[PDB]
């Protein structure tokens, strides 16, 4: 029972952890979009 | 007089679109002039707080402005590397002296009314003629950005403070640093000397001994970004006493017209008036919601003005 | 007037590129934390 | 080699699948919260 008990608690909580990882990489993707868009504008204003 | 600013304001003038850098008073007229960071110098009537006019000659942000004794000319400096002279009768630029590389920070007309001093990032202080516009002599010895410069009451002695932690006093005729002071904890930003009516009040304030001539000698003051306001002797170069209690960076200092109190602004969002002779008055008065940049005290009228980064100029009565 | 406005525009562009350099290091930090999180979750699943 | 590879690949794919499940549950919660909020708005606007 003890190991099985951990098998659960010490796992579904770790699935919660990987959900937090999902949130982190979603934020990273949004930051990537900001990266490319800002760089495009900065390159556009080069001639000006 | 025992003129003391009070917490209630009279007018909060907000015409500038950019932070205000310095405010001064016209010598004779009921006019106050405010320079800001948007290359425009505005002219107001402080008695009624009415916008009078604006001068938009400068290219980059205007840093420092100064009148002459007669109030007929207005010297201005900006980050556009140039010094403009304004005819105050018709309010148009009449002579724009160039040179003095990189951002010019301070400018002042010594009371003789024929020459101008100027200080800038190029670590030197240039002398110009009002009539012609030729830089006749250049003062070197500061190793860093010279921030603020002020002459004496008769056009012979000059003080230059800089980021280099040194305040240097220069002589018109000899072009030599007679007194060099390197004692401040952090950068010195603002300086102002003592009028006549205050020298006597210093003698019992510090206990200094008169020389053979008997004159206490010319005086300095320097406020430094280390939150310290130190008042100094021209003849000797030694500390008399130090003012401590400013929360944040000090930006402007000047003496009360009566030569009895000390009025100073700082980045602490507040204006502090302090006594020095017996350390009784320590009045702190919140002035602006944001950083407070500069202030000025009227010579005779019971009015003071403060310009801040909030693009707002405020007027306080004196009581 | 023209020189004033051009100077303001140049200052804005310089501030823009400085903020672009800040955005890059922010993105670097985000990537690092995403990495640590995902690795932790993977090996906790490995434990279980 | 065969069985251990099954292990690794499918276990990691199931970690991918628990990440998918966490994403779906987050979306469902967001949707349920929006449902409750809009229902409150409607019962407030009934009188209008």
């Amino acid at each position: 029972r003890d190991l099985e008990a951990s098998i659960a608690r010490y796992k579904e909580e770790y699935a919660v952890l990987i959900s937090e990882a999902q949130a982190i990489k979603a934020d990273l993707a949004a930051v990537e979009a900001k990266v490319n868009r800002s760089t495009a504008l900065l390159k556009s204003l080069s001639a000006e | 007089k025992e003129w003391i600013p009070r917490p209630p304001e009279k007018y909060a003038l907000s015409g500038h679109r950019s932070p205000v850098t310095r405010v001064i008073f016209h010598p004779v007229f009921s006019v106050m002039v405010s320079a800001s960071e948007d290359a425009t110098i505005k002219v107001w009537d402080y008695e009624t707080g009415d916008f009078e006019r604006t001068l938009k000659g400068h290219t980059d942000s205007v840093q420092d402005i100064s009148f002459d004794h007669s109030g007929k000319l207005l010297a201005s400096c900006s980050a556009d590397m140039t010094i403009k002279l304004w005819d105050f009768q018709g309010f148009e630029c009449i002579r724009t002296m160039h040179g003095h590389d990189h951002n010019v920070s301070s400018v002042a007309i010594m009371p003789n009314g024929d020459h101008i001093v100027s200080a800038s990032r190029d670590k030197t202080i240039k002398m110009w003629e009002v009539q012609t516009g030729y830089c006749v002599k250049t003062f070197t010895g500061h190793r860093e950005w010279v921030r603020m410069v002020r002459p004496n009451q008769d056009g012979t002695l000059i003080a230059s403070c800089s980021n280099d932690q040194t305040v240097r006093v220069w002589v018109v005729a000899t072009k030599e640093c007679k007194a060099e002071l390197r004692e401040h904890e952090h950068v010195v930003e603002c300086i102002s000397w003592a009028p006549e009516s205050s020298y006597s009040s210093i003698s019992e304030a510090t206990g200094s001994e008169t020389k053979k001539s008997g004159k206490p000698g010319p005086f300095l003051l320097s406020g430094s970004r280390d939150k310290t306001i130190k008042m100094w002797d021209v003849s000797t170069g030694m500390c008399l006493m130090t003012l401590v209690g400013h929360d944040n960076w000090v930006r402007g200092v000047l003496f009360h017209s009566g030569g009895k109190f000390i009025l100073s602004c700082a980045d602490d969002k507040t204006l502090r008036v302090w006594d020095y002779k017996n350390k009784r008055c320590m009045k702190t008065l919140n002035a602006h919601e944001h950083f407070v940049t500069s202030l000025d005290f009227h010579k005779t009228a019971p009015y003071v003005v403060t310009g801040s980064v909030d693009q707002t100029v405020k007027v306080w009565e004196c009581r | 007037e023209q020189q004033m406005h051009l100077n303001v525009g140049l200052r804005k562009i310089k501030e823009t590129v400085d903020q672009v350099e800040e955005l890059r290091r922010d993105l670097r930090i985000k990537s690092q934390e995403l990495e640590v999180k995902n690795a932790a979750a993977n090996d906790k699943l490995k434990k279980m």
